[PDB]
RNA sequence: ACGGGGAAUCAGGGUUCGAUUCCGGAGAGGGAGCCUGAGAAACGGCUACCACAUCCAAGGAAGGCAGCAGGCGCGCAAAUUACCCACUCCCGACCCGGGGAGGUAGUGACGAAAAAUAACAAUACAGGACUCUUUCGAGGCCCUGUAAUUGGAAUGAGUCCACUUUAAAUCCUUUAACGAGGAUCCAUUGGAGGGCAAGUCUGGUGCCAGCAGCCGCGGUAAUUCCAGCUCCAAUAGCGUAUAU
RNA sequence: GAAGACGGUCGAACUUGACUAUCUAGAGGAAGUAAAAGUCGUAACAAGGUUUCCGUAGGUGAACCUGCGGAAGGAUCAUUA
RNA sequence: CACAUGUUCC
C-alpha cells in the first residue's frame, strides 16, 4: 500500500520555534567560545559534563 | 484479496506442533499480533474441500451468508490471555476435530465464525 | 553439496546445451 | 618482484599490464561493458519521465515499503527504479513529471536496506526534493 | 588569446582528520589567544611554515660548502631575521626546524596593537585595524594580516585620519554634540 | 586517442589527466578537382557529385557561424545579437585607412587572494591570587566571565555628491553630508548511537511512516524516525551526486 | 582565339555484391540470482547414524547412489616374536 | 536390525 505515505509528518504536532535572541557571528563567536573553554573552567572533580548533557 | 486474506488468517496447511508455543508462532508469522488479536482460529487440510463447503457438496446453510461443514476436519483456537493486547502476545492452544462456520462470497471462504460439534 | 556432482549437473547439462544446438546448426 | 634481472624491465612490464587486468575495481573502469550496463554513461546524474511508483519491500528484519519510482530514461530510453529520498515526499512528485535522478553513493551497489536500486531523485521539474521537504519552494500549480 | 594570469595557489590546507580532539584544541588557543577569525587562517599560517621548512630541510640533504645551499641558505635567513622571527644571535639554518607556530602569530599587525599598549584588547586592536584608525609608516592598513617587519615596529602609530589619533572626531560625537547645542538653545 | 611543454595528486617511487590561450599537426556539411599567386589543393576563393537548406513570376538564382555574438536542437552541463581601435599589434600605395585578431565593460558561490556581521565601561552577579578569621565573611591595593541592565565612543553595508579612472565609462582608492543598542542593517549549511567533535532533553510515531555511506534504529517508556529546545564541526560557504 | 569534340589522367558519387563492427525482435528450451517462513525427502556438520573427499564411468524424483583408482583435509602419527 | 524432522519476537 501506497496510501501510508507522510503518516507521521502530518501527525506530528506543531511547536511554533520561539523567538531567541540570535549569536553573535564572526571571530566573536569564537571569542565568547574560547572563553567558555579555557578561562572560566574551575577544577571539579567528578566526571566531565558534555556540552550538550542533562540527564 | 479477501480469499487470500483468508488464506493467511485461517488457514494452515500442516500444524507442527498443536501446542500452546505452536499458537503462539503461528500468529506473529502472519501479522496478526500487531496487535494481538483476542482469538483466532486455522484451519488444516486441502483446499478443495475447503472450497466445497460454498454449496451443498459438503456444506449447509446458516443464518444470512454463513455455511456448516458436513464433514468435520481439525482446527486450531488460540486464546489470548493476558490484559495487555500490545506485544508479547500470549496465547493458549486447544486441540480438536471440529466442523466450520464460514461466510464465503463468490465461492471462496473469507471469514470463519465458529468450530463447532456436530450434535449432542 | 558436494563439488563433485555439482560438477555432474554441469556436465549433464552441458552436454544437453550442446545437443539442442548442433541440430539448429 | 620475483625475477630480479637487470634487463628484466619487458617481463617485469608485461605482468603489471597482464595481472592488472586481474583487478575488480581496474577491470570495471578498464572494459566499457560495465560502462554498457550503466544506464547513465557516465554521468554525474540523469533526466527521465516518471511512469509509476513502485513499492519495494526490505529483506532484513529492518523491514518497512521503501517508497521508489520506476522512471524511464529521457536520452537513452531505459527503465530503471528510483528511489523517492526523503520521508513523505511521494505526494510532491507527481506522475509523467521530469527528474533528475542521480547515484545513490555506493557507485552500482544495492546499498543495504533497498534491494536492487541505486538511484535516487533529487529534482522534480527543476524544483529540488530539499526545498520541497522544507517547504522554501512548493509545486506552482 | 588573451592576456591576464590564470595562475592560482590555495593559501591553506584543510587538515586529514576534521574530528579529532587533540588539534581542536589547540587552534582553538591560537584563535581566542590572537584573536583570529576562523579556523583556516589558522593552517594558512601553518601552510606557510610548511612551505620554509620544507625548504629548510631539503637544503641541509644538500651537503655543506654548496654554493646554492650557500646562496638559498643565506638569502632564506636573510628575510626570516628582517621581519622579526629569527634573530640576530640565532642566524644559522638549524634553527628553522625549531621555529614553532606561535612565532609568527607574534608579527601579526593585530598582535603589535596589543603589544604597543594602544588597544584595550587584543580584539579591540582587530577593529582599530578594520575602522583605518591606525598607520604604519605613513601609510594606514585596512588589513590584520599584514605581516610587520622588524624595521617598522616603532613606526607603528595612530592613523592621521584618527578621532582615536589626531584627526576629525567620529560621527558618534558629532550626533552627541548636535542634541548637545540643539536641545540647549 | 591531436601530439608535446604541461595540470591534479603525492614521503620516497608512481597513478591519472592534458578538447582548452604556448609550439606544431589536422579540418572548415561530406568527399573529389582546380584557378590565381612567391606561398593554398585555400573554403569569410572557385568547379562537381552527396546530404541538408533559401527566394521565385516555376523560366532560375544563391548558399557553408568547428570566426565574434546570437537561435534551435542535443543535453546532467556552459554568457551580451554590447562598446572601441585608446592599449596590443598586423596589413596596405600608407603619420591618416582598416582589423568581433585584440582591448573595455555586462552575465558569472567554475575557482583563487583578502576580508564584515561589533568594541568598551559601570553595575548587579558567579569566581580566582592576598591578610584577618580553626569557618562564616570582608575590602578589593589585582583580575576573569556573564547578565533585551545602563552609558556613550568608533566604523562600513547603503543612500550620496565631487574629482579620479577611461577612447568614453564602471568599479577600486579620495572627499563633504547623512547613516545601528534587541547595532531587527537578524549567517547559513550539515550533523548530535558507533565509525566521528557533539543531550540517555521533551512530546508525537509504533518493525508503520521513515532513518542511516557502513554497522545498525524503529513491535507503545526511540540516545539513530518526526518536531522544538539545546549542542557540535566548517564559516560566506556547505552538503549531495559522479570522475579520478 | 572561344564553344565543342577525340584521347589520356586524377577521380567524387551511384546501382549491385562480399566482408566486418555495434545494437536489437523471437514461439520455445535452458540456467542464474533474489523476494516467504511453499511441497518432497535428509545429502552434509558428531563414526551426521553406510566415515568424508578426488578423478572417471553408469543409474536414480530430489538431494545423491554404486563401480573402479586415489587422498587424509580421518575416528589410527602407535598394538608387540 | 529402524530412529526422520523444527517454531525462534526476545
Amino acid at each position: 500500500s501506497l496510501a501510508r505515505v507522510g503518516k507521521v509528518r502530518g501527525q506530528t504536532l506543531k511547536v511554533a520555534k520561539q523567538e531567541k535572541k540570535k549569536k553573535r557571528t564572526g571571530r566573536a563567536k569564537r571569542r565568547m567560545q574560547y572563553n567558555r573553554r579555557f578561562v572560566n573552567v574551575v577544577p571539579t572533580f567528578g566526571k566531565k559534563k558534555g556540552p550538550n548533557a542533562n540527564s | 484479496s479477501r480469499y487470500t486474506h483468508f488464506l493467511t488468517q485461517h488457514y494452515d496447511a500442516k500444524p507442527q506442533g498443536r501446542d500452546d508455543r505452536y499458537c503462539e508462532s503461528i500468529m506473529r508469522r502472519r501479522g496478526l499480533t500487531s496487535p494481538c488479536k483476542d482469538i483466532n482460529t486455522f484451519i488444516h487440510g486441502n483446499k478443495r474441500s475447503i472450497k466445497a463447503i460454498c454449496e451443498n457438496k459438503n456444506g449447509n446453510p446458516h443464518r444470512e451468508n454463513l455455511r456448516i461443514s458436513k464433514s468435520s476436519f481439525q482446527v486450531t483456537t488460540c486464546k489470548l490471555h493476558g490484559g495487555s493486547p500490545w506485544p508479547p502476545c500470549q496465547y493458549r492452544a486447544t486441540a480438536g476435530f471440529r466442523n466450520v462456520v464460514v461466510a464465503c462470497e463468490n465461492g471462496l471462504p473469507v471469514h470463519l465464525d465458529q468450530s463447532i460439534f456436530r450434535r449432542p | 553439496m558436494r563439488a563433485k556432482w555439482r560438477k555432474k549437473r554441469m556436465r549433464r547439462l552441458k552436454r544437453k546445451r550442446r545437443k539442442m544446438r548442433q541440430r539448429s546448426k | 618482484g620475483k625475477c630480479r634481472g637487470l634487463r628484466t624491465a619487458r617481463k617485469l612490464r608485461s605482468h603489471r599490464r597482464d595481472q592488472k587486468w586481474h583487478d575488480k575495481q581496474y577491470k570495471k573502469a578498464h572494459l566499457g561493458t560495465a560502462l554498457k550496463a550503466n544506464p547513465f554513461g557516465g554521468a554525474s546524474h540523469a533526466k527521465g519521465i516518471v511512469l509509476e511508483k513502485v513499492g519495494v519491500e526490505a529483506k532484513q528484519p529492518n523491514s518497512a515499503i521503501r517508497k521508489c519510482v520506476r522512471v524511464q530514461l529521457i536520452k537513452n530510453g531505459k527503465k530503471i527504479t528510483a528511489f523517492v529520498p526523503n520521508d513523505g515526499c511521494l505526494n510532491f512528485i507527481e506522475e509523467n513529471d521530469e527528474v533528475l535522478v542521480a547515484g545513490f553513493g555506493r557507485k552500482g551497489h544495492a546499498v543495504g536496506d533497498i534491494p536492487g536500486v541505486r538511484f535516487k531523485v533529487v529534482k522534480v521539474a527543476n524544483v529540488s526534493l530539499l526545498a520541497l521537504y522544507k517547504g522554501k519552494k512548493e509545486r506552482p500549480r | 588569446p588573451v592576456a591576464r594570469s590564470w595562475v592560482c595557489r590555495k593559501t591553506y590546507v584543510t587538515p586529514r582528520r576534521p574530528f579529532e580532539k587533540s588539534r581542536l584544541d589547540q587552534e582553538l588557543k591560537l584563535i581566542g589567544e590572537y584573536g583570529l577569525r576562523n579556523k583556516r587562517e589558522v593552517w594558512r599560517v601553518k601552510f606557510t611554515l610548511a612551505k620554509i621548512r620544507k625548504a629548510a630541510r631539503e637544503l641541509l640533504t644538500l651537503d655543506e660548502k654548496d654554493p646554492r645551499r650557500l646562496f638559498e641558505g643565506n638569502a632564506l635567513l636573510r628575510r626570516l631575521v628582517r621581519i622579526g622571527v629569527l634573530d640576530e644571535g640565532k642566524m644559522k639554518l638549524d634553527y628553522i626546524l625549531g621555529l614553532k607556530i606561535e612565532d609568527f602569530l607574534e608579527r601579526r599587525l593585530q598582535t603589535q596593537v596589543f603589544k604597543l599598549g594602544l588597544a584595550k584588547s587584543i580584539h579591540h586592536a582587530r577593529v582599530l585595524i578594520r575602522q583605518r584608525h591606525i598607520r604604519v609608516r605613513k601609510q594606514v592598513v585596512n588589513i590584520p594580516s599584514f605581516i610587520v617587519r622588524l624595521d617598522s615596529q616603532k613606526h607603528i602609530d595612530f592613523s592621521l585620519r584618527s578621532p582615536y589619533g589626531g584627526g576629525r572626531p567620529g560621527r558618534v560625537k558629532r550626533k552627541n554634540a548636535k542634541k548637545g547645542q540643539g536641545g540647549a538653545g
